[PDB]
């Protein structure tokens, strides 16, 4: 028998493949499952996660900090039009609100 | 005790790949885990419904592609679709 | 056993000064106190039903999350 | 030396719009929740984490409602809020 | 013999609130739907019921929006509706 | 190709009278037409995608009902 | 002699069809023996409740048959049924009559 | 051609009981036929979800009862639950 090669290495990805396949099969979503669906799903999920994390990390540098806290996540999510449209009815714990005042109450 | 699974190592690897020097806390990990689970559930459910509607019992790449095009709004969706195709091609190569 | 009086006036004033209000009238507090109870009851009834169905005598933090999810207000962070 | 009506309110708005703390107190809210839950069952025993989630959801809902009622109030050439605005916002929203 | 302004509007409201039919004509709506659909794809053929379903949904949506706009208008001590009311009504619900 | 002008003026008046109004200004029509176009674009795109997936050339009312349900305006009486 | 399961439970709605639809709809992997009866009874009760009010409303207009306007009138005029079906549009239904008190002439 | 199945005689049978001197039209029949499927799908989906939640693989009477109590608001829940329990008991008696 030859040496085992992980299926994630063949497709050049980072997210797992077998776990997604098993979860899809065991969740009784359909009677049968093909072959390329786990690969497609893993690629899409990896792309979305990378985009969101990159935006959050870029936003978190302004406060002269190093780590990431949910305030930075909220600030990065609410400042992008498409991401705001996607997460339209989601609440994040300890998020706060964007600074915004009306134009009539000002002196 | 029993063993429970999560999505910590992969998220950390992606973060290290994108930004070289940047840490993270536990709350961000929990939020990322919940977000990934929710998105996966939504996409899989939509794909299953669409596959069932056409009097056929199989989930293949076409259903996933149509569900992705239906769910994600705007330019984002476009990019995602392209990415997916490339991955499949590599699997065909080897 | 009157506990709705726990929410006091300065607490309402602090909670209001996050949308951008500048002047507060004298009858808002009673309306807010009346409004809060309906939402609390609506969430708590479903949470208690979910807990009861599983044959348990305690409320987990998870049942509240799936109680909030049905109405249409998701909550990331607790699971 | 006294200020004039209007300045300290703006200062308070600026200070409070830049924090992620918790405004309402803990013990009265916990007692209120544990008393409201008494009407559906008996001798119930809450955990140590559901109360925080309820508090967060309630705070977010109240903040959103207050923002909407402020917009509805300023619509009608005024700088004050009365229960008519709250009732109209609740009716229009769909509740 | 003349009618003072206001009476005919009430008569029309009473007459039109007690019947069910289709108000907008059919052929211009069909042409508009065909053009909008053709904007996305070429060589498209339509059946006979989809047009009716789209017409019904559009009528219901417009009626609901107009009712909400009228309520928002009568809120602010007026009788005539203006585009500001429509914009605010659309904004409050979320679109 | 200015088919959007086929809606004409009195139809808006009839719709408003059905909804219930007593006085209408002179700038409502443009906003009404814009809103209607915006709604129709989204509904038509969502309907077209389904029939594109199924490898067919003729659009049926079933797909329109499905799109209206997915976005959510649930309609009864068309299967 | 074969006897239908609907006759045994004293219900006018079918039992086998509901069981087959539940089994073939991949909702779960096992289905209990007593599941369909509950659903059949609930659906029958709801249909009867709607139809009674529909017929009572239709009787007013000195008519015999039922048209969708009567169904809309019956559904909208009730409280709980409005809450249950406050998210659905009925074709050819009309609108409940109502005029604001301010606009009335005086 | 091909067979298509729908509820078209059970509704008439029910109507012939409450009011014995009233007919129905085609469009009302179509509306009533389309009304049942929505409730059926909602209840079945809620029951499947609740059954999956407790790390169990079975659907029985208790899940349907809980779903009915959760879904139907107001006062109809009591009567519906009572009727369902009575029907189940009568069938069990045999």
């Amino acid at each position: 028998r030859a040496k085992a090669k992980t299926r994630s290495s063949r497709a050049g990805l980072q997210f797992p493949v077998g776990r997604v396949h098993r979860l899809l099969r065991k969740g009784n979503y359909a009677e049968r499952v093909g072959a390329g669906a786990p690969v497609y799903l893993a690629a899409v999920l990896e792309y979305l996660t990378a985009e969101i994390l990159e935006l959050a990390g870029n936003a978190a540098r302004d406060n002269k900090k190093t780590r990431i806290i949910p305030r930075h996540l909220q600030l990065a999510v609410r400042n992008d039009e498409e991401l705001n449209k996607l997460l339209g009815r989601v609440t994040i714990a300890q998020g706060g609100v964007l600074p915004n005042i009306q134009s009539v109450l000002l002196p | 005790k029993t063993r429970k699974e999560s999505y910590a190592i992969y998220v950390y690897k992606v973060l290290k790949q994108v930004h070289p020097d940047t840490g993270i806390s536990s709350k961000a990990m929990s939020i990322m885990n919940s977000f990934v689970n929710d998105v996966f559930e939504r996409i899989a459910g939509e794909a299953s419904r669409l596959a069932h509607y056409n009097k056929r019992s199989t989930i293949t790449s076409r259903e996933i592609q149509t569900a992705v095009r239906l769910l994600l709004p705007g330019e984002l969706a476009k990019h995602a679709v392209s990415e997916g195709t490339k991955a499949v091609t590599k699997y065909t190569s080897a | 056993r009157d506990n709705i009086q726990g929410i006091t006036k300065p607490a309402i004033r602090r909670l209001a000064r996050r949308g951008g209000v500048k002047r507060i009238s004298g009858l808002i507090y009673e309306e807010t106190r009346g409004v809060l109870k309906v939402f609390l009851e609506n969430v708590i009834r479903d949470a208690v039903t979910y807990t009861e169905h599983a044959k348990r005598k305690t409320v987990t933090a998870m049942d509240v999350v799936y109680a909030l999810k049905r109405q249409g207000r998701t909550l990331y962070g607790f699971g | 030396h006294r200020y004039r009506p209007g300045t300290v309110a703006l200062r308070e708005i600026r200070r409070y719009q830049k924090s992620t703390e918790l405004l309402i107190r803990k013990l009265p809210f916990q007692r209120l929740v544990r008393e409201i839950a008494q009407d559906f069952k008996t001798d119930l025993r809450f955990q140590s984490s559901a109360v925080m989630a309820l508090q967060e959801a309630s705070e977010a809902y109240l903040v959103a409602l207050f923002e909407d009622t402020n917009l509805c109030a300023i619509h009608a050439k005024r700088v004050t809020i009365m229960p008519k605005d709250i009732q109209l916002a609740r009716r229009i929203r769909g509740e």
